[PDB]
């Protein structure tokens, strides 16, 4: 059997916030990561 | 006249260590020594824009 080899564990964490004293609230980018898998 | 040039980012953590878990048991002995690739290429990134 021929079995190819796709590396795992890619794809960045981005942050967007506001400051301390204003909220608390936080998106979450995913850097070039489909969402549909995850 | 160019103006703006391929931003990239390189992680630090992929690219020296294979996902073994002796390569950044030993990442984590040596302090952080990668402290400024993620910052200087962020600082380009910014300048591009």
């Amino acid at each position: 059997e021929i079995l190819d080899i796709t590396p795992c564990s890619f794809g960045g964490v981005s942050v967007i916030t506001p400051g301390t004293n204003t909220s608390n609230q936080v998106a979450v980018l995913y850097q070039g990561v489909n969402c549909t898998e995850v | 006249l160019p103006v703006s040039m391929t931003k990239t980012s390189v992680d630090c953590t992929m690219y020296i260590c294979g996902d073994s878990t002796e390569c950044s048991n030993l990442l984590l002995q040596y302090g952080s020594f990668c402290t400024q690739l993620k910052r200087a290429l962020t600082g380009i990134a910014v300048e591009q824009d």
